[PDB]
RNA sequence: CGCCGUUCCGAAGGGACGGGCGAUGGCCUCCGUUGCCCUCAGCCGAUCGAAAGGGAGUCGGGUUCAGAUCCCCGAAUCCGGAGUGGCGGAGAUGGGCGCCGCGAGGCGUCCAGUGCGGUAACGCGACCGAUCCCGGAGAAGCCGGCGGGAGCCCCGGGGAGAGUUCUCUUUUCUUUGUGAAGGGCAGGGCGCCCUGGAAUGGGUUCGCCCCGAGAGAGGGGCCCGUGCCUUGGAAAGCGUCGCGGUUCCGGCGGCGUCCGGUGAGCUCUCGCUGGCCCUUGAAAAUCCGGGGGAGAGGGUGUAAAUCUCGCGCCGGGCCGUA
RNA sequence: AUCCGUAACUUCGGGAUAAGGAUUGGCUCUAAGGGCUGGCAGCCGACUUAGAACUGGUGCGGACCAGGGGAAUCCGACUGU
């Protein structure tokens, strides 16, 4: 059967020399050089193990030529924080701020009672 | 007892408006055939009025006090009830669940809430409702 | 079926290293590979990541612990010592 | 290459200043109208022979036309 | 001669949005440039260091005595640039009141308009915004098992040519295309969403493993799609039979380039899940998102600022290559 | 390679392919082990395992590939250099 040869001078099986077979219109198998596999962004929460959704998994310099819609999500922090943790932050912000008002009134009250 | 009633201020927890403040215009605790879950029609602030100081002119202040509103139907699980209640009278003949069929009615519904929100804002009542939540 | 009489998990070492050393390392080998119940979520998923680092796959929490056990006896005692001294510090 | 679905947008593409020529290819099942613009080779695939002749006669004047065999 | 030293005994920034002053220009309208002043600035170490590390973007066919992913034919793409950098689209053409008309609609005012849809995951072709801040990618070991996709091999048939035919062999051999980029769709994956509330516990893998911190069951969203179709593209290539020519022509014609199956198979690759560590398995360049809201833009229009949208315009120097 | 069998000693992991036997070709059959569709019916299948008869001048892992074994003593634990 037909045996393949590299089409470039890099003769080693390094991470930047990976290939795939491809049958051409001339009816022969050649090597095509694959691009590296991209990664979707990781959440900014540093906790959720999964990657973000609604975003292209591409190499970092390819992000320059993509429109903005492909790189984010139509929501606060979209493309940077997962929805699950944005829910927790909205509550956490609101609930801690409420707690401040409560303590402020009690602290003011004891001052009045003092 | 039940507290999700009209005039109740809620924080939106999900969607394009996550983190915004809204006010319940109509609550449906049981649901319907279209929405089996419990939901509420809310009218909230997409874009809050900007901070104004005494160092700005009348014109700069007017420019900075405009509010962009929105009207939505929300699953209760995506709302965060708050103790604050805000009583702006929102015309229910224009702001109702039916505005979701044709965009022309929704524009009136959003325009209505824009005017009503802006008139209340200037009076200095319900200051919390018109301050963006920093989260 | 019971496959070994006494070696247990140190049966991987075969005949090598001596009975007493193999017996000794057996206690640590079992413990450093056990899944401890997580105090923060309750699911038995707490597992050793490196020496001294314990991680829970459910709530994703990480805890600095003993080399071979989730918490050492020395540390457990000190936590009660520090708790006690705190009160007298402010009565 | 781009594939065009409607005649209307093919005619417009032929009227662009950067359209150089139109290649008319006849197959057994369809007639393909390919126009070479600056960036893409747009193609219109026509399954009706009669519509093809009507189109070939209504291309903008001055566009080089080549029939392919 | 010099050596040590690399942030350590250093006044180590020559930059900038914007603001104020002058001087010059030109499509002298108003915009630019240039000099000064005000304001803002951690990076904190010059420089070198890899033809196997990181690092945008090119593939198919033809062609030579010797070169081709480089030449030619064709089809793409990245980067940078143009604001005299062009066109389209988006921003963006709404509402109330008063007349005019039967209305379709036209006038006059007063207001709005830095886009929109989905309960959600998230979606839509764009969809303003600086200093500042946060985050992501680049950017992560070794081994095991399992799964998907290819290439190859294998099996049953149609073709075309060839071989054997003393006898036998519906026989044996050869060959039987479709690139990058774009679109569509399979397939794989999800620690994504919504309903709901589960013990007589159930679901589930080769192993596991999963669940009131939400399982089963429904209905959805997203990522990769190297697989198939499509534009490419049959025009090309190949197989074969037949004619031509200068005959050293990318010569011209006819037909064909077909249909199924199968696998712990081998090779590569994508993915899920595990085990080992007193071993935890680069950095930087470079690119991106987010938070914030300093500003900017126009007063209802020949609308403006603005646009990561679709087209269009210009260019990519040096060195190696037998 | 299949089936059987296997001691001293032992740090219970080993020793161990311990040791020791039997079998093995060709040919013709039998049985079991699945998917798709609509306790049944039809259609597709991929290599295996096991048993039986017959058979050759007892030859059959027919070439190739492919551990001799046991009882002890000394030294060094082992793997590594
Ligand atoms: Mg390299
Ligand atoms: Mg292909
Ligand atoms: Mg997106
Ligand atoms: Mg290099
Ligand atoms: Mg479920
Ligand atoms: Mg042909
Ligand atoms: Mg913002
Ligand atoms: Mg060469
Ligand atoms: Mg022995
Ligand atoms: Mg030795
Ligand atoms: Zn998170
Ligand atoms: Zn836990």
């Amino acid at each position: 059967v037909q045996r393949l040869t590299y089409r470039r001078r890099l003769s080693y099986n390094t991470a930047s020399n990976k290939t795939r077979l491809s049958r051409t219109p001339g009816n022969r198998i050649v090597y095509l050089y694959t691009k590296k596999v991209g990664k979707a962004p990781k959440s900014a929460c540093g906790v959720c193990p999964g990657r973000l959704r609604g975003v292209r998994a591409v190499r970092p310099k390819v992000l320059m030529r993509l429109s903005k819609t492909k790189k984010h999500v139509s929501r606060a922090y979209g493309g940077s924080m997962c929805a699950k943790c944005v829910r927790d932050r909205i509550k956490r912000a609101f609930l801690i701020e409420e707690q401040k008002i409560v303590v402020k009134v009690l602290k003011a009250q004891a001052q009045s009672q003092k | 007892g039940k507290f999700m009633k009209p005039g109740k201020v809620v924080l939106v927890l999900a969607g394009r408006y996550s983190g915004r403040k809204a006010v319940i215009v109509k609550n449906i605790d049981d649901g319907t055939s279209d929405r089996p879950y419990s939901h509420a029609l809310v009218a909230g602030i997409d874009r809050y009025p900007r901070k104004v100081t005494a160092a700005m002119g009348k014109k700069k202040i007017a420019k900075r006090s405009k509010i962009k509103s929105f009207v939505k139907v929300y699953n209760y699980n995506h709302l965060m009830p708050t103790r604050y209640s805000v009583d702006i009278p929102l015309d229910k003949t224009v702001v109702n669940k039916d505005v979701f069929r044709d965009p022309a009615l929704k524009r009136k519904a959003r325009r209505e809430a824009k005017v009503k929100f802006e008139e209340r804002y200037k009076t200095g009542k319900n200051k919390w409702f018109f301050q963006k939540l920093r989260f | 079926a019971k496959r070994t009489k006494k070696v247990g998990i140190v049966g991987k070492y075969g005949t090598r290293y001596g009975a007493s050393l193999r017996k000794m390392v057996k206690k640590i080998e079992i413990s450093q590979h056990a899944k401890y119940t997580c105090s923060f979520c309750g699911k038995t998923k707490m597992k050793r990541r490196a020496v001294g680092i314990w991680h829970c796959g459910s709530c994703m929490k990480t805890v600095a612990g003993g080399a071979w056990t989730y918490n050492t006896t020395s540390a457990v005692t000190v936590k009660s010592a520090i708790r006690r001294l705190k009160e007298l510090k402010d009565q | 290459p781009r594939k065009i679905e409607e005649i209307k947008d093919f005619l417009l593409t032929a009227r662009r200043k950067d359209a150089k020529s139109v290649k008319i290819k006849k197959n057994k099942d369809n007639v393909k109208f390919k126009v070479r613009c600056s960036r893409y080779l747009y193609t219109l695939v026509i399954t009706d022979k009669e519509k093809a002749e009507k189109l070939k006669q209504s291309l903008p004047p001055g566009l080089a036309v080549k029939e392919l065999k």
